[PDB]
């Protein structure tokens, strides 16, 4: 899990999901 | 907003004294200092001499004599750093040698405030302004500027700074505090090199609270530290320290050396305590002598005392703050009693005053202060008007008419006063201040008087209710009687030198004195019944004054024709009393109706023709009657508020006098009473001179508690008044017997809700005796707020509410509080209603039949019920604590101690309140008020004053008004002692004044005025005036505000001044201004106060 | 316990002497993407990406090494003067982190300084000269105080005690206890900035303190805040408590809470508690740039609405004190008063 936010730390495997949890930012 | 203040009374409270030689090397001065005044006595077995107004609050003031100089200069530092030496010049001036602004632009000030100290040589004076810095000024005969020079000083925090006797160089010596605890330590100052050396001694561990340090003299030397336990005495390696148990009580606050070789000392306790430090020397083996022990012993009690100085013939004077000033005469321990104290003199002082409240007593209000701190604690009764020394009281009531009367024709001198009565006339005898009853063989003594007294030809006359009746001076007896022919009854008389007219219902008669005749000349019907009667010559009068029963109007009739001028009175009522008389150049006639109305006309003793002016001076009937007053003669006008009725600058003024009701006067030059007048009244007869001018007059009421807040209530004739006594803890216990433990009936709360320690009590205090009438002690730990008589709802009845806060030592914020309401009936006051309250109900106010009442954070609106409640129908909640509530209508002012400020409205058709505007400009706010609907009035830090204005985003107030007075301003109330409205205030310096709006057109003019009288008028420290009535914390300069003391000055200065300040100026009704426009302008401005 | 000084110095990641005149008009740099409001003395690190910021700081140290803070866009803000800085080029990524302090409040920005607006006691209007001589002096010593240094309180119309409560020394202790409570300066300016900063309020409560310019009403005003908000909430769904003022504690030097920055530079003002209720804990405890050393970090968010509300941490050796605190980001969270 690679993909990680820029705020709080939450990975993610795809770069697709991370964009979903970042829009929530 | 344009408003206008004036100095109502210069403050009374003193900052300092100090004696010495100034008016002359051979007097011996008592300079007093009082705030923003400046007093000069010299020494008696103390006679004033000068007082002088600077443009500063005095700070420091001390005397010193250069090398060479022939008498004491005076060093003068305003609390704004206005630095001045001054000398004494004989009419009489003080004029000013050096002067200077030592403010700094950096710096912060020290906690211990400004010291100034000066060498015993003069070379150089010391002032300790802020923390670090040390500023010497040289004294050399060419610093007319007072250039100085700063030094850094690593002693951050000094307490005390004096400079030490006998040294090879000047010498400070100092109690400074560092975390290593407390220390003294000594400087070498040098005048060359401009820095510190070290000093010929330093302290460690100096005693836990040192605050005071005092320079022995030469004898001995060193310096002397007094403490909370400990007195103790340094000089080199010197040292000596007592722990005397009699001054463990309390603190010494003030010092003063008695004589110059430092024996012996006075101290002055906190509580009042007068001490007396002395020195005891000893022998050495090689010369002068050496300090051995200390001594104290308890002189007595004074006044609470600020400033000490002892006046050479054993005689000290006991400068207070808190209390009236005192000279004291000490006692040395003699054999017949230990060491005591007795006060020869007591000087005035209104004190701090807490509150205040304007009152209309006699029926001209009245102002009522509390004034004082603890024993010193006092009301002051403050009255205007020309007041009345008595000389002497005879019970006899019903006088209807005074005549004075020379019974020797040979002396000039009175010695007769003749009393009328109903159906009964008594004649006085006076020799000396004895007076009795005689008979006056010729006079009748069982009727009526209507006129006696001397007339021509060297005789007596006297026109009774049935006859006008002629004695002769030499062989007193009856020579000629003139009676009515159909035996009618005299109505109303008038004599003088020669003439007679009196007059019978509706016809009146001409008659003539002669020797041993009076000879009738006129018989005269009249249209109506007369009333009233002038015929005064202006030695014989072509003329003569008459006033008609219905015709209700006052006529002219040249004698002996009786043929009419005229001019008409209009109303229901009838005259009263009617007089020609002359005031300044032009003549006049004055006559009064039975409601009190007093209409002047302008005469034309030639002509007859009378022309214009009326005013009314009170509601019962006004009698008119002259006295000699210096050169110019007045008119006395008798009635229900009496009044001296002068002319200056061609205007007719009416002063009143400082008394009761008065009926009846008639002047008096007796052998005792001489230069004398004789008041009558409904009761009693009074003989005593009069006063020239109107002077303020101050009643004193000791109460030796703290009195806080005070209220006035009409319908029971009394004051409430907040007071709090100490008491100790004992085991109840009082220190003196005090107004809330001396009352005639006395309750205790005992509610349902819920080491020195303060005691609130409610003083109920009767108007006319100022007797103690009732004292409810609240609750422990109570602390009284706030207090208000009002009436409350439809009930009738008036009530005592008060606003408490239960002030627990562990809370630091208060967290409870009541809302009582007391009703004073009969003798006993009575607990109508609490209220219990989760805060400190800070300020009460009545607000259109209920009760605004704020709460902490909260203000609160109650309502009173038929079931005799406090009911609650609305709530407002602030970011601030509504410490100030004042009220008009439906505005609401509230404030706190930070300035801020905020304005409600209360919105009836919505049971709520609406926040119209606010202000917040931190500073400490120490009272406000509201002028009108537009503008609100508060005293900020600094001693200033400051005016918002209301004129959406406009519930912003703006700032029109900004004015440094000089005083710590406690109380506003609206009122006068009789330009629109009034607003006066109360001083902690016992300074009291007054602020008036004024319009525009004025405004402008005053302020040109202003930047006249300042090119002219020379300022004591050359201060200018701009500077000292500057906006001070930031700074700026005044604005909105006109310096009443200012415009009053004009009258001061010499004519040339006058007209130098009216050069090119445009007055008002356009025309080049003259100095007498601006003469009779100023005086019409001294008559609102 | 834990080394308290560990996390102001920021190890996860000069002299200063330049200040401006009060009321001067100064022209100041603000930096891009940087959402905070920043209180004099309060610690701000930083990491900037952008050349144009890498740039501005790199010219920065020559002269005034200060920049501009900002919002409610802004009307005021606060400059920050940088007091140590790094430029990093690891990985073949340029960084150049900083650490910036506030300094001075004000109204390339056009600023004008607004004043710290310092007023004398209460009673230096009033004093006696007389007790001047006196003014220098466990809890009876402030009935002492109280009655010494507010004796001239008697030539006024109130109270000692009602002066006390605008006495700054008095105040400054009463936030005392309660700061003790769960274990400073002694410039009443200084103490009354150190815990604006500490105290865990909402963007617009904290641009309240800096509108107001007196010690005095800022130590009273933040007295009120410290009484009247003892729960703490999530800010999204507003009535979930997250924590209560129990259990907050100081665990680094400066306060309960301090501004972080995250490897991306993103700040986060997190506050220090105890106890934190109705979080859920998502991934795997970390010790990847962990700004309190000894410590691994766990994404925890509101159970209800899922927004992340700040960190669990947990200890990484079995001897260590406060073995698990939640550390929550200040811009999540909404006091309340109960
Ligand atoms: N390594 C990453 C990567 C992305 C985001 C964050 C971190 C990270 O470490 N923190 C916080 C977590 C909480 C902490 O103690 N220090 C941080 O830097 C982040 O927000
Ligand atoms: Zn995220
Ligand atoms: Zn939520």
């Amino acid at each position: 899990r690679p993909f990680v936010c820029s705020v709080c730390g939450h990975r993610f495997t795809t770069k697709g999901n991370l964009k979903v949890h970042f829009h929530r930012h | 907003s344009y408003n206008y203040v004036v100095t109502a009374q210069k403050p009374t409270a003193v900052n300092g004294c100090v004696t010495g030689h100034f008016t002359s090397a051979e007097d011996l001065n008592l300079l007093i200092a009082k705030n923003t005044r400046l007093e000069i006595y010299v020494v008696t077995a103390l006679r004033p001499v000068k007082e002088v107004g600077m443009y500063g609050k005095i700070a420091v003031m001390e005397l010193f004599r250069p090398k060479g100089e022939s008498k004491d200069l005076l060093f003068i530092l305003t609390a704004k750093y206005n630095a001045c030496i001054l000398e004494y010049k004989q009419s009489i001036d003080i004029i000013t040698r050096a002067h200077g602004n030592v403010q700094d632009r950096i710096g912060r000030p020290s906690e211990t405030g400004i010291i100034g100290i000066i060498d015993p040589e003069c070379r150089m004076i010391g002032l300790r302004l802020y923390d670090g810095l040390f500023k010497v000024i040289p004294l050399d005969r060419d610093n007319k500027e007072l250039k100085a020079f700063n030094i850094r000083l690593e002693e951050l925090h000094v307490i005390d700074v004096k400079f030490l006797y006998g040294c090879q160089a000047p010498t400070i010596c100092f109690v400074y505090q560092d975390p290593q605890g407390r220390h003294v330590k000594t400087y070498e100052v040098s005048l060359r090199e401009k820095e510190f050396n070290k000093g010929p001694w330093k302290q460690e561990n100096v005693e836990a609270e040192a605050s005071m340090v005092i320079a022995v003299p030469e004898p001995f030397g060193g310096a002397i530290i007094i403490g909370q336990e400990s007195i103790t005495y340094h000089n080199g390696d010197k040292y000596l320290a007592i722990a005397p148990p009699i001054i463990k009580q309390s603190t010494i606050v003030c010092h003063n050396r008695v004589d110059p070789n430092g024996s012996r000392y006075l101290l002055g306790d906190m509580e009042g305590r007068l001490f007396m430090l002395l020195l005891e020397k000893e022998e050495q083996m090689d010369g002068t002598v050496t300090l051995k022990d200390l001594r104290v012993e308890l002189l007595g009690e004074t006044s609470i005392a600020e400033c000490l100085t002892y006046l050479d013939n054993g005689v000290v004077f006991v400068g207070s703050r808190l209390g009236d000033s005192q000279l004291v005469k000490l006692n040395v321990d003699s054999n017949e009693q230990g060491s005591y104290v007795v006060a020869m003199e007591t000087f005035t002082n209104l004190g701090p005053i807490v509150d205040m409240c304007v009152v209309d007593l006699e029926r001209q209000g009245q102002l009522v202060t509390c004034s004082g701190a603890f024993k010193e604690g006092s009301l002051r009764i403050i009255r205007n008007g020309i007041g009345i020394h008595e000389h002497a009281s005879i019970d006899l009531p019903g006088i209807k008419g005074l005549w004075p009367l020379r019974s020797d024709p040979n002396r000039e001198t009175d010695d007769t006063l003749v009393l009328s009565f109903v159906g009964q006339t008594r004649v006085l005898m006076l020799n000396g201040e004895e007076v009795e009853e005689t008979e006056l063989m010729g006079f009748v003594d069982d009727q009526q008087t209507f006129f006696c007294g001397n007339v021509a030809h060297q005789q007596l006359i006297q026109i009774t209710s049935a006859s006008v009746r002629l004695v002769s001076q030499e062989p007193k007896a009856l020579v000629s009687e003139w009676k009515e022919p159909q035996a009618k009854n005299i109505s109303v008389a008038s004599c003088n030198s020669s003439q007679v007219v009196v007059a019978v219902g509706r016809a009146l008669y001409y008659l003539q004195i002669h020797p041993q005749e009076l000879r009738q000349i006129s018989h005269t019907e009249m249209e109506h019944e007369v009333a009233c009667l002038d015929i005064t010559p202006l030695g014989l009068s072509p003329l003569c004054a008459i006033g008609l029963w219905t015709d209700i109007s006052a006529r002219i009739l040249k004698l002996p024709s009786f043929e009419l001028h005229k001019e008409m009175l209009g109303g229901e009522i009838i005259p009263r009393s009617i007089l020609m008389t002359t005031f300044e150049s032009s003549h006049y006639l004055l006559c009064a109706l039975g409601d009190g109305a007093l209409f002047y006309f302008g005469l034309n003793i030639e002509t007859g023709l009378l022309s214009d002016k009326k005013v009314t001076l009170g509601t019962q009937p006004t009698v008119l009657r002259t006295f000699r007053s210096l050169s110019t003669t007045n008119v006395f006008a008798c009635s229900d508020r009496p009044t001296v009725i002068y002319s200056s600058n061609h205007k007719l003024v009416f002063s009143n006098v400082n008394l009761k009701e008065v009926n009846y006067m008639c002047p008096l030059n007796s052998d005792g009473y001489p230069d004398s007048l004789a008041l009558a009244n409904n009761s009693t007869l009074t003989i005593g001179t009069i006063d020239e001018i109107q002077k303020l007059h101050i009643r004193t009421v000791p109460l030796y508690e703290s009195p806080r807040k005070i209220c006035y209530q009409e319908v029971s004739q009394c004051f409430g008044v907040l007071s709090s006594r100490i008491e100790v803890q004992d085991t109840t216990t009082a220190l003196r017997p005090s107004a809330s433990t001396q009352a005639l009936s006395s309750s205790v709360s005992s509610s349902k809700l819920f080491e020195e320690v303060e005691v609130h009590n409610l003083l109920i205090i009767d108007q006319h005796t100022f007797e103690v009438l009732h004292a409810h002690q609240f609750l422990q730990n109570e602390y009284a707020l706030s207090l208000v008589s009002c009436k409350l709802g439809k009930d009738p009845n008036t009530y005592f509410i008060v606003g408490t806060a239960m002030v627990y030592p562990e809370e630091a914020e208060p967290k409870q509080g009541r809302i009582v309401v007391f009703q004073y009936s009969d003798g006993k006051l009575q607990t109508v209603a609490e209220k219990e309250v989760k805060g400190a109900v800070y300020s009460m106010v009545e607000f259109n039949g209920k009760l605004l009442a704020s709460i902490n954070s909260t203000v609160r609106l109650y309502e009173w019920t038929t079931e005799k409640e406090l009911r609650t129908e609305c709530n407002h909640y602030n970011n601030i604590m509504a410490l100030y509530l004042k009220t008009k209508g439906d505005f609401i002012l509230v404030g706190d101690l930070m300035r801020s400020v905020l304005l409600l409205a209360y919105k009836p058709m919505e049971g709520n309140f609406e926040e119209i505007a606010r202000d917040f400009n931190p500073n400490w706010m120490s009272a406000v008020e509201i002028l009108d609907d537009d503008n609100f009035l508060g005293a900020e830090n600094a001693f200033n004053l400051f005016v918002c204005q209301k004129d959406e985003e406009r519930q912003h107030l703006q700032e029109v008004g900004l004015f440094h007075l000089g005083e710590f301003v406690n109380v506003f109330c609206h009122g006068s002692l009789v330009t629109q409205g009034s607003v006066l205030f109360g001083t902690v310096n016992g300074m009291i004044g007054l602020v008036t709006s004024l319009s525009e057109s004025w405004y402008n003019l005053l302020l040109d005025m202003q930047n006249r009288l300042n090119k002219v008028i020379k300022s004591v420290g050359k201060i200018e005036h701009s500077f000292w009535r500057s906006f001070h914390t930031k700074t700026e300069p005044a604005t909105g505000f006109i310096d009443g003391d200012l415009i009053e000055s004009f009258l001061d200065i010499s004519r040339p001044k006058m007209q130098e300040v009216v050069a090119n100026l445009q007055y008002d009704d356009k025309r080049e201004a003259t100095a007498d426009d601006l003469i009779k302008v100023v005086e019409e401005l001294t008559r609102i106060h | 316990n834990f080394d308290t000084s560990l996390p102001t110095s920021h190890t996860y990641l000069f002299h200063g002497r330049t200040l401006h005149d009060d009321d001067s008009c100064q022209v100041i740099p603000v930096l891009p993407q940087v959402m905070m409001i920043l209180i004099p003395g309060q610690t701000l690190p930083l990491q900037l990406f952008h050349p144009q910021e890498v740039s501005m700081v790199r010219n920065l140290i020559q002269k005034d090494r200060t920049f501009a803070v900002l919002y409610s866009e802004a009307q005021f803000g606060t400059t920050a003067e940088i007091y140590a800085y790094r430029e990093e080029q690891d990985f073949g990524i340029e960084i150049v982190k900083v650490k910036a302090i506030g300094r001075q409040r004000f109204k390339q920005a056009k600023v004008q300084i607004l004043p710290e607006c310092v007023l004398p006691s209460t009673m230096s209007a009033v004093q006696l000269e007389s007790l001047n001589k006196c003014q220098i002096f466990s809890y009876k010593w402030w009935q002492k105080y109280q009655k010494r240094k507010f004796h001239c309180a008697n030539l006024t119309s109130w109270p000692r005690w009602l002066y006390s409560l605008y006495d700054a020394e008095t105040l400054m202790d009463r936030i005392k206890k309660q700061l003790r409570e769960w274990d400073l300066p002694s410039n009443p300016i200084d103490f009354s900035y150190r815990v604006a900063a500490c105290l865990p309020i909402d963007d617009v409560l904290r641009i309240q303190l800096l509108k107001i310019g007196s010690a005095i009403q800022r130590l009273r005003c933040e007295l009120d805040i410290m009484n009247k908000c003892t729960s703490l909430c999530c800010k999204q769904c507003q009535e979930t408590e997250i924590t209560t003022k129990n259990e907050i504690f100081s665990l680094s030097l400066c306060g309960p809470m301090a501004a972080y920055v995250n490897p991306h530079g993103y700040v986060h003002e997190t506050l220090t508690v105890y106890k934190a209720c109705n979080l859920n804990l998502i991934g795997r405890p970390s010790t990847e740039h962990s700004w309190f050393p000894g410590y691994a970090w766990t994404v925890a968010q509101c159970k209800i609405c899922a927004s992340h509300i700040g960190w669990k941490f947990t200890a990484t050796k079995k001897d260590m004190s406060p073995q698990k605190f939640w550390g929550l980001t200040r811009s999540a969270l909404l006091p309340t008063i109960p």
